[PDB]
């Protein structure tokens, strides 16, 4: 549950060099395939999901259904490609008075629209190997009046190439990162 | 036992029998091309380079101005072969005759979709890793190719349409075949955006048109 | 000074309509021309049709509807049927082509060649009006218009008159049974527009409707007639509580309160317990208790969707006729002892109940029978989890390999209104597991 | 208020639509001299979809003739119900095609099409809003074929936004009249993908059959089989003419059958098809239609749809029906045979209802059921084609008319171009990656 | 075991209702104890 | 009778600056921060949480 984890300035649930990196993960793929090889500018292999429908194929971070990850850090880093093709990341969140809340950031989006469980906003990829930090604790405090606590769950949809998903206590700045994390 | 929309099958216990079968995804019986025919009479000068590094073409002529008229409609037109020496100076021969050169290559490829889609219709999985990677280097290696091609999907991708999504599915299993490029899906995929990155304006609805699946990409 | 417009969209709103609208005028005195009869009185007056029915100074009634179409042969039946001189003629208006069960042709392509006409009658409609409680719209799910022009129907309805109580009546096209092969790409179009713009929506299979003409009135081979004959019964039994005054009452706002736990949840599901015809009808005695365990029971759900495999998040029952407010509670009670009937932990109450006075009328040549008393269930139960899952996969299904799209993607709009659109089922479907799921 | 326009081509087009017109006139109730002497007001509430008014109470047909013989076309009035046509609207050229496409494409077509054209304007400008045109052809000779190519394709550029309808008569296999049969037949298809989009494809040899093993004529002759051609040319747009409880137009089935711009060769039938002696002894119920319309001896084109997979079904009705039974008939039959209809399409059917039948009739249906067994028809005009081509028979009558003898060779790869779709439509699998 | 017809529909009747399609009466209420 | 409360969940979650001196004169809690510039929005009603306690260590550092 990552519970009795330390939860240090950093932390990760997913890593590309790996003997096994979908460990925790459930794979769930429908029209649709996964691999482990793809490599721009790095020499370094790199899972995919694709297929044509941006719904059925994904992984879901808790493989138990019920199993949750309580995870405490403000931030939110994956290193994703772009493609030109589709994508949607979902993390759903746990706010402070202990409501199970989301928030969706697909490619193709006109308006967020603000709801009780479910606000959807747009998300716009750089051409190169974009990384992407999230904000948590202040899209929960702008949608809703309320504050952080914990975020529960992570689940990557279609059409991406994945290494080194990952969590933040704060922001860096790219000098300021460890070796192994950066982007090159 | 059954056969279809009669009095029977419409019983409360039956079993069904279906379609026979369809003339997709299984490999076609083959011909003899005409590369056989003129290599034995012998009018190409062509020689085999037998290097450590491996295998060459040997030339004994100019390959600039070489009469591509006569030869780039003769080695596609021999691109369809697996016996061991006839698919190499098909292969490695067309190679060599399109990156030397330039200037001539506009008005040749109006006669060569007969052979292309021929080497193409056989369904076998080694000729469509190689007919499939010259398609790529067809539309580079020369100047305002992509404009002539636009009015020209209508006739090749039928073929790329049924086989665009040919991939792996392995969950955190490492693959090793990635050093050569067996794998045909992928090879369609880039080919196809190959397709649409040059050609200019107006040719991103043209693949959307046959294949259907596609996403036009590069805005 | 209760008073509602009514929109009757689509050539499958047009067949509601005049089922519903015949059912009207026998409700009141009203005639086929829109006088009562100067004998013959049928009632206490007391201007009980003015819900419905507006009034001229020489004595005429005309009903406050507005019947929209695209397709010009179906109004001309009622041009021309019984009810010729009931309307206006610029109640009735029709367009030049169809849809042609395309959404995306009705949104964009032919819609907005009547959308001015329509906000000019709909204003006419409604500026004579004091105290409007709302409108109600009838379509269904499976064609152009009815998937279509509703959508911008409503979202025009939206900005144009703020916070009204704009209700909406429908048909969800069945699991099985379709008439159509482009039919699961509308109505995941379309739940996408009725989210935000609807204040409470009403779905209803054909399919069940026939399975219960089958078997509870037995009639083998219905017809479209006596599947819009009751339909019409549940919107009589809905604003019954708006024209006859009973023991309790129960307003339009008072289900929306009532009923809808979250904006997201407002999809009631319907049934109405006495479907009893006339040759077993006048036999046995009905009580107010075994109608209310009718209403419940799974095989007489108006959806093919029965609460056995969620659990009821609340309930509202409309009972009409002979009925006596100790004798409603003495059933309501006996359902809370049951534990397969499974209501959630967030509603100890559980119900809600209104009782009206006067019993349902009776159609000639209609199916049914005259009955004193009869009840109505509006319920909201968690099973609805279901008439999505099955939506998704039936899409997805077809879109996955892309078929049928060319003809929406060329008719005004883009790939991706497709993909933003499986995503609020697949958030739909996640927040009826939500609120199911017990707290710890 | 939605009009169309009745155009049709060569002397096998005059052929059907002068018997076509007659089940017109008999189904709206007006005589041989053009006047209504007829007993309701449904047959003057939408007449205006085919005919149009005279001053002095006459209707006439927005019928237009084309052909490219002057004797043929002037044997049509001289039929029945064939002077109520108004004499403008025939067009004819003076020397004919000769049974060849060329012909009647490059020399001797190309200039009879500008006062077609004309005459084609002045009846559709005429209109409310026109839905469409038709067209009525064979496919094996050249006058009708040659200059049915040459109309739609110089039609389309200027009405596109215009519904288009086509009969096409394929050629038989093993009934064959022409010698020069496969070379008009496989230069014709390439225009009929590109230019109408909307296409039945009916046989002569499937008609014989039909009027030899169930309909049990000892003699049939051509009046016949255009009388069973022109009943399913009727009830396929009856919705457009008559009300219905649910009803579905033209523009109706034509988005709902075709998946794919391309897919649109279509296999009529008719559903209450009996033999004289046997008319009276056999009831007319729902069942009774589906299990004849269904049926693969009673089927209008020499596919048979036990070889392949079904595309889209469509089904018109008409009588006085109820839904449910309508609706289950076609559930039953679906889920009891299902290894035929095709996987991704969860309900394959397609229903409308009418309320007022054929003359005579208490109930009736009509077929059009998209099928993958029309790849063998384009399998075997590639082979006759082919064959004959290989060693160049018959060309110089095409070639010394002002033609390359590679648009012959093109027109064979635009042919399996559709084989190879129709043969990847038909083996795709719900589940990618299942069968490679 | 059943106390009423509210019950007796509602005990293991074995009958989905998004599944089963154009059902008689009797085919609707068939208790395990039938089957087995 | 009692139930578990915010500054338990708090605690092991570990985001005060508190530590214990276990002195010899007794117990006192170690300030890794200035008291002063304590964000006591965020912490003064978590304490007070901490009051319904009654096990050793939770109860000692809302007190004190
Ligand atoms: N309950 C009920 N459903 C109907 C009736 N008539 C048609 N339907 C349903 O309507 C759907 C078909 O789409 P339609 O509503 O007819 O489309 P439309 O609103 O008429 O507009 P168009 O698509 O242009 O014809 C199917 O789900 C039918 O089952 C009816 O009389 N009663
Ligand atoms: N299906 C059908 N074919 C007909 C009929 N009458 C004539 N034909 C066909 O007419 C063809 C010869 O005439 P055709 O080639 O059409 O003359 P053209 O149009 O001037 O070239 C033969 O193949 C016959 O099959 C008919 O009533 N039905
Ligand atoms: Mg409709």
């Amino acid at each position: 549950m990552f519970k009795n984890t330390f939860q240090s300035g950093f932390l990760s649930i997913l890593y590309s060099i790996g003997s096994k990196p979908l460990q925790i993960w459930d794979k769930k793929v429908r029209n649709g395939h996964i691999k482990r090889i793809t490599d721009n500018d790095i020499q370094s292999l790199v899972l995919e999901i694709e297929g044509t429908n941006v719904s059925t194929t994904y992984i879901t971070c808790p493989a138990d259904p019920k199993k949750t990850l309580g995870i405490k850090l403000p931030f939110l880093v994956m290193i994703i490609k772009n493609l030109k093709k589709y994508f949607t990341f979902e993390v759903q969140v746990l706010d402070d008075k202990n409501v199970r809340r989301r928030f969706r950031a697909s490619n193709y989006q006109s308006t967020t629209r603000v709801k009780p469980f479910i606000c959807t906003m747009p998300m716009r990829l750089d051409d190169g190997w974009n990384q992407i930090q999230f904000n948590l604790s202040d899209f929960t405090r702008r949608a809703y009046g309320t504050n952080y606590i914990e975020t529960l769950r992570v689940q990557i949809h279609a059409n991406c190439r994945i290494r080194r998903v990952y969590f933040s206590d704060r922001l860096y700045s790219e000098d300021e990162l460890p070796a192994e994390f950066k982007l090159y | 036992v059954s056969e279809g929309f009669t009095v029977k099958a419409m019983m409360k216990n039956s079993v069904v029998r279906g379609p026979p079968s369809a003339g997709a995804f299984k490999e076609r019986p083959t011909k003899p091309t005409a590369f056989r025919k003129f290599y034995e009479r012998g009018d190409f000068p062509i020689a085999l380079e037998h290097d450590s590094k491996g295998n060459k073409i040997a030339w004994k002529v100019e390959i600039e101005k070489l009469d591509y008229h006569h030869y780039l409609p003769l080695f596609f037109d021999g691109l369809c072969e697996m016996t061991f020496p006839y698919e190499f100076f098909a292969r490695q021969g067309i190679h060599d005759m399109l990156e030397h050169g330039g200037n001539k290559i506009l008005p040749v490829i109006p006669q060569l979709i007969i052979p292309i889609k021929n080497a193409l219709n056989l369904r076998n999985r080694q000729v469509i890793c190689v007919t499939l990677k010259v398609l790529q280097h067809l539309v580079v290696s020369a100047e305002m190719v992509g404009e002539a091609l636009v009015p020209y999907y209508r006739q090749i991708l039928p073929i790329l349409n049924i086989f665009k999504n040919k991939n792996v599915n392995s969950g955190d299993g490492i693959d090793y075949s990635q050093q050569k490029r067996e794998n045909i899906g992928d090879l369609i995929q880039e080919t196809l955006e190959a397709f649409e990155r040059y050609g200019g304006e107006d040719a991103f609805i043209n693949i959307k048109y046959m294949v259907p699946t596609y996403e036009s990409c590069l805005l | 000074m209760r008073e509602c417009i009514s929109v009757h969209v689509g050539q499958a709103g047009v067949q509601i309509g005049n089922a519903c609208w015949e059912l009207y005028c026998l409700e009141h005195g009203i005639q086929p021309d829109g006088q009562m009869p100067s004998d013959k009185t049928i009632g206490g007056g007391d201007d009980s049709f003015n819900t419905f029915f507006s009034e001229t100074g020489a004595g005429k009634h005309v009903p406050r509807a507005v019947f929209v179409d695209l397709e010009p042969t179906v109004i001309d039946e009622v041009r021309t049927g019984t009810y010729r001189q009931l309307f206006h003629p610029e109640q009735l208006i029709t367009g030049k082509e169809d849809a042609a069960n395309n959404y995306a042709r009705g949104h964009y392509t032919i819609g907005k060649e009547l959308i001015d006409l329509v906000l000019d009658r709909i204003r006419k409609l409604a500026d004579q009006c004091t105290g409007l409680q709302g409108f109600l719209i009838f379509h269904s799910f499976g064609g152009g218009t009815g998937s279509g022009f509703t959508s911008l129907l409503m979202e025009r309805l939206s900005v144009d008159y703020g916070k009204k109580s704009k209700l909406e009546f429908s048909i969800y096209p069945a699991p099985q049974v379709s008439t159509a092969v482009v039919e699961p790409y509308n109505s995941i179009l379309t739940t996408h527009t009725t989210l935000e713009h609807s204040d409470c929506a009403f779905m209803v299979d054909n399919e069940a409707i026939y399975d219960i003409c089958r078997r509870n009135l037995d009639i083998e081979r219905p017809t479209y007639t006596n599947l819009n004959r009751l339909i019409g019964q549940i919107v009589s039994s809905i604003t019954a509580s708006l024209r006859f005054d009973g023991a309790l009452n129960v307003d339009l706002t008072e289900f929306q309160t009532n009923l809808v736990p979250y904006p997201r949840i407002h999809f009631p599901l319907a049934t109405y317990a006495p479907v009893i015809s006339a040759e077993k009808a006048y036999h046995e005695q009905l009580s107010v208790a075994e109608i209310t365990n009718a209403c419940f029971e799974p095989a007489n759900q108006m959806v093919k969707c029965d609460p056995r495999h969620g659990k009821y998040m609340a309930c509202c029952l409309l009972y009409r006729g002979d009925v006596v407010p100790k004798d409603v509670n003495a059933a309501i009670a006996t359902i809370k002892t049951k534990r397969t009937i499974q209501f959630v932990d967030w509603c100890p109450t559980g119900f809600k109940v209104g009782i009206n006075y006067q019993p349902p009328t009776v159609v000639p040549g209609g199916d049914l029978a005259k009955v004193q008393r009869a009840v109505c269930m509006l319920s909201n139960t968690t099973a609805i989890a279901e008439a999505w899952a099955r939506l998704d996969h039936k899409f997805d299904l077809m879109y996955a390999k892309r078929a049928f799209v060319h003809w929406y993607v060329g008719e005004g709009m883009e790939e991706g209104e497709f993909s933003e659109a499986r995503e609020d089922m697949a958030a739909l479907e996640k927040d009826y597991e939500e609120v199911g799921m017990d707290s710890v | 208020m939605r009009e169309i326009v009745h155009l049709q081509a060569g002397q096998c087009g005059n052929q059907i639509g002068a018997k076509f017109w007659e089940v017109i006139s008999d189904e709206h109730g007006i005589d041989p001299t053009g006047t209504y002497h007829g007993d309701s007001d449904l047959q003057l509430e939408r007449i205006n979809v085919y005919y149009n008014e005279a001053t002095g109470g006459k209707y006439v047909p927005r019928a237009v003739l084309v052909d490219l013989e002057p004797g043929t076309m002037d044997s049509v009035r001289s039929g029945p119900f064939g002077q109520i046509f108004r004499p403008d609207n025939f067009v004819f050229g003076q020397s004919g095609a000769g049974n060849n496409w060329a012909k009647g494409h490059y020399t001797e077509g190309a200039e009879l099409v500008d006062s077609v054209l004309d005459v084609v304007r002045k009846e559709a400008e005429s209109c409310d809003c026109l839905q469409g045109f038709q067209l009525t052809h064979s496919l094996g000779g050249g006058t009708g074929s040659g200059m049915g190519t040459l109309l739609i394709s110089k039609i389309r550029e200027e009405y596109p936004d215009r519904i288009m309808n086509t009969f096409s008569v394929v050629p038989s296999p093993k009934v064959s009249d022409t010698v020069v049969e496969p070379y008009n037949a496989t230069l014709s298809v390439h225009q009929l993908v590109e230019n109408t989009d909307e296409t039945y494809c009916i046989d002569n040899e499937a008609l014989y059959d039909i009027c030899f093993r169930t309909l049990k004529l000892t003699t049939p002759t051509y009046g016949d089989l255009n009388h069973l051609v022109s009943a399913t040319m009727s009830g396929v747009t009856t919705c457009l003419r008559f009300p219905g409880q649910l009803n579905a137009d033209l523009r109706k089935l034509a988005v709902n059958m075709v998946p794919f711009p391309r897919l649109h060769f279509f296999m009529p039938g008719f559903a209450p098809l009996t033999s004289r002696g046997s008319q009276q002894y056999r009831a007319l119920t729902v069942p009774e239609l589906t299990q004849q319309m269904f049926d693969a001896k009673n089927m209008m084109a020499a596919c048979d749809p036990r070889h392949g997979r079904y595309l889209t079904v469509a089904a018109v009705f008409r009588g006085r029906m109820s839904m449910k039974e309508v609706d289950e008939q076609m559930l039953n039959v679906q889920n009891k045979n299902s290894s035929y209809f095709v996987e991704w399409i969860p309900n394959n059917v397609k229903t409308a209802v009418c309320d007022i039948p054929p003359r005579g009739l208490k109930m009736s249906a009509t077929f059009i059921g998209n099928s993958t067994a029309i790849q063998e028809l384009f399998k075997r005009i590639s082979e006759q084609f082919t064959a004959m081509f290989r060693r160049k028979a018959f060309l110089h009558w095409y070639t010394g008319e002002g033609m390359d003898e590679m648009e012959f060779t093109e027109a064979e790869s635009n042919m399996n171009d559709l084989v190879s779709e129709y043969q990847q439509y038909q083996d795709a699998t719900a589940e990618e990656e299942g069968e490679f | 075991e059943i106390p009423k017809d509210d019950l007796d529909f509602r005990l293991a009747a074995l009958y989905n209702h998004h599944t089963g399609t154009f059902k008689n009466k009797s085919e609707i209420l068939t208790h395990q104890e039938t089957i087995q």
